[PDB]
């Protein structure tokens, strides 16, 4: 192929490489009879299976198609059937599945590139679907030609988000993409229960903390519910987050310092928390010294237990 | 996990011997009726004596192979463990049997 | 008995043995080794006779879908849709016996449709979803498996038509479960105002303002108000404003007939 591409046209380079890729009647039987055949059956018959053959065939097509193809052209109809044949042969790698969906979005075939993500995710195992769902959900919300309804974009998240956390992946971004887009198209703070689910799946502390900042902008009635639910090494970090929420909107915070120190070992960071709560006031270094006195006595009790 | 039932184990032993019979025909190919006596009632089947021989040899070969694969397991497991107190071989095989329980 | 007569290359004795053994209805291990026997012998017409009997001995989709995995392995298109036509009629013919579950019939409808999508006939892929949902309105899995077919092979207005229904059922089942989640109301109404404009569109707005006391609640009524107002309006406005208003009635009398309805709603 490579010597003929320089000497002769790419149409000559296709035609010598078209003869490689005849998918005859049945690839399932020929693939199996080749694998079970002990070196007697030639690989001339099962030559279509080879990924290397398809990728450099396609890369000639995707290079030869013009920058404006718009589906009238023969070649854009030719590279799409050659791309779809790879998916039907099922020998498509996930970087190659992105190269076809990217291929359609440059040539304004955006609404058919959502079919491209749709066909392939089923075929792949998770830990790889997470990289396709980023590129699929981002085209749905960011690309300008995609006019999808806000109940259709919400379908694409909560079909993925439910499916993808079911097999078990951290899913930090998809939660945020379903969190960020909710203001740009809908514009209400339903964001919290959409993002609470990140904190309570069945990193996670870094999803819980940024959003409990966000409802202190909107309204304190839905902050204080999170401050309760935030606390129910990692446990100690959750207690610290609760103390910060109390400072934003003090006795509940000090008692929380007790609840957290009693949550778990060391507790000096909690001392920094109560000290922060004391420092926040613009009252008497009496309750503070009493607090350090109570903490020290608790430490002495822990030493007695040990 | 868990064990395999006898109907499943009989199928897998069925499938394994077919692959031994497949490669036996492949290794052969690489190198190169019914009569019912009406008076007695008996049925007679004419078959190749080579295939009866290859049936008889393979069963003896599988019998010796399992006999040797167990014999080495007898010689290994006798010379593995000597920590817990024993008296004879039947004590050793019993207290090892207590170890598989827990 | 089999692997000895296999070893003797007596192919007519294992065939006579298997015909007897599959007559006593033993289980799926026997039949699957009997369809694997004829693949060895290349008897393609004989193994097709077995699956005719194998679906009658074990009526279940993993025996029917095994027979379509046989036919799609060989690529014979005339034989595969004949099996597909026999599989979906027998579910319809034997509906009252109740031996295939809702998740079980969804595997047959989807594997019929995704095969017809690969056979480039999308109008047969599309129409069978309608007959299956009507033929079975009970199973949600066949309705939900209808949607994923449109996502892959359908044109965009058809997906949005079907998407609007699944969102309708899922918003309906949360609000029946969860009592006062006011943020799902403000989308469920806007689900029906956007894509379900009809008698239902007015009706839910009644059914919402039924559910409407919080600060979190009452602004939903404000939405239903203008939703009514954009399109009576005074009559429902007085009924809701009755929550309590002596200053309001004195404010009402001075600027109801004098100035508008928008002035009337300003009091509320």
């Amino acid at each position: 192929a490579d010597r003929e591409l320089d000497k002769e046209g790419v149409e000559r380079a296709f035609s010598i490489l078209e003869d490689a890729l005849h998918v005859p009647t049945n690839p399932e039987i020929l693939l199996e009879k080749y694998k079970n055949g002990h070196r007697k059956i030639p690989a001339q018959t099962v030559l279509f299976n080879s990924l290397r053959i398809w990728s450099k065939y396609i890369d000639y097509l995707e290079a030869y198609c013009p920058k404006d193809a718009n589906s009238s052209d023969k070649i854009f109809n030719k590279t799409k059937m050659a791309y779809n044949t790879v998916i039907d042969l099922r020998l498509i790698t996930p970087a190659m599945a992105e190269n076809f969906a990217l291929f359609l979005q440059n040539h304004y075939e955006v609404m058919e590139s959502f079919q491209v993500y749709e066909k392939t995710i089923p075929l792949f195992p998770p830990e790889i679907q997470y990289e396709l769902w980023i590129e699929y959900l981002e085209v749905a919300t960011s690309h300008q030609l995609s006019s999808l309804s806000p109940e259709h974009i919400r379908f694409l998240f909560e079909k993925a988000l439910k499916n993808l956390c079911s097999n078990g992946i951290d899913c930090k971004t998809i939660f945020i993409a379903y969190s960020v887009f909710e203001e740009r198209i809908s514009g209400l703070i339903s964001k919290s229960i959409e993002i609470l689910r990140r904190g309570a799946v069945i990193r996670l502390q870094l999803w819980r903390m940024c959003i409990s900042k966000a409802e202190s902008t909107l309204g304190p009635s839905v902050t204080r519910e999170l401050y309760q639910e935030c606390i129910q090494k990692a446990v100690e970090f959750v207690i610290k987050f609760s103390d910060f929420e109390s400072s934003i909107g003090a006795r509940e915070i000090l008692a929380y310092g007790a609840k957290l120190l009693p949550p778990s070992n060391t507790e000096l960071w909690d001392s920094f928390e109560i000290f922060e709560l004391k420092h926040g006031d613009k009252t008497y270094k009496d309750m503070l010294k009493m607090k350090k006195v109570l903490e020290s006595n608790m430490l002495i009790d822990s030493a007695s237990v040990s | 996990r868990g064990g395999i039932s006898y109907d499943q184990l009989a199928k897998l032993s069925y499938e394994k011997t077919l692959r031994n019979l497949a490669t036996q025909t492949q290794n052969s190919s690489k190198q190169d009726k019914v009569q019912k006596d009406t008076k007695t009632g008996k049925i007679t089947i004419a078959d190749d004596d080579k295939l009866v021989n290859k049936l008889a040899v393979s069963l003896q070969s599988e019998s010796k192979k399992r006999y040797e694969a167990r014999k080495r397991q007898m010689q290994n497991a006798k010379t593995l463990y000597g920590v817990e107190s024993f008296i004879n071989d039947k004590n050793k095989q019993f207290n090892e049997k207590l170890s598989r329980e827990s | 008995y089999l692997i000895v007569e296999e070893s003797l290359n007596n192919v007519e004795i294992v065939r006579s043995l298997y015909t007897k053994w599959c007559s006593l209805e033993p289980g799926v291990n026997a039949w699957n080794s009997f369809v694997d026997f004829e693949i060895r012998q290349k008897n393609w017409n004989g193994v097709r006779e077995i699956y005719s009997k194998y679906v009658m001995a074990h009526p279940q989709m993993q025996t029917w879908l095994k027979w379509v995995r046989f036919e799609n392995r060989h690529g014979n298109t005339e034989f595969t849709r004949s099996v597909y036509s026999l599989a979906i009629d027998t579910v319809a013919n034997l509906q009252n016996l109740q031996i295939w579950s809702d998740m079980e019939v969804a595997k047959l409808v989807n594997s019929f449709a995704h095969w017809e999508a690969a056979q480039q006939e999308y109008e047969r892929s599309s129409a069978l979803y309608q007959i299956a949902i009507e033929k079975w309105p009970s199973n949600q899995l066949l309705k939900a498996g209808l949607l994923d077919f449109e996502k892959q092979f359908g044109d965009i207005n058809s997906i949005e038509e079907t998407i609007s229904y699944k969102r309708k059922m899922e918003y309906e089942t949360i609000l029946s479960n969860n009592a006062y989640d006011y943020d799902t109301w403000w989308l469920y109404l806007d689900l029906i105002s956007e894509s379900f404009p009809k008698q239902i569109m007015q009706t839910f707005e009644k059914a919402i303002v039924d559910s409407r006391k919080e600060l979190s609640k009452n602004v939903q009524w404000k939405r239903y108000i203008y939703l009514w107002m954009r399109y009576v309006e005074l009559e429902l406005e007085n009924s809701l404003l009755e929550e309590e208003f002596q200053r309001l009635i004195d404010d009402i009398i001075p600027h109801k007939h004098f100035t508008k309805i928008w002035l009337m709603y300003a009091k509320f």
